[PDB]
């Protein structure tokens, strides 16, 4: 009594989720604070050259 | 130096640096202030600027 009619709705929010998030900017600031982790994200450049170890290109990715 | 037919009449703007005091009474005005933000803006090749 559930006819299936279509793709299911339930897998393609899983996937459509993967790509909704843009890049983050605009973040506020407070001096309460002073800095926080989340700055952080915001400043990292996140770069190449990784190590060669099996693990460390993963790390780096 | 003959004394041609008319007379001259010369405008000049002279400047003065100087400085000054100011009053404002109390309770004057109210004030609403908003959060700050951080912004990413203008990644060149070698920089960031923010």
């Amino acid at each position: 009594m559930k006819v299936q009619g279509s793709v299911d709705r339930r897998r393609l929010q899983r996937r459509i989720a993967g790509l909704l998030p843009p890049p983050a900017r605009r973040l506020n600031i407070s001096r309460g604070s002073e800095f926080t982790r989340d700055v952080r994200g915001l400043v990292e450049e996140h770069a190449q050259a990784s190590s060669l170890s099996a693990a460390a290109v993963w790390r780096a990715g | 130096k003959i004394h041609p037919g008319v007379a001259m009449t010369v405008v000049r703007t002279d400047e003065i640096l100087s400085e000054n005091i100011l009053f404002s009474s109390r309770a004057s005005t109210s004030m609403f202030i908003g959060t700050p933000n951080v912004s990413r803006r203008e990644a060149r090749v070698d920089a960031v600027t923010f």
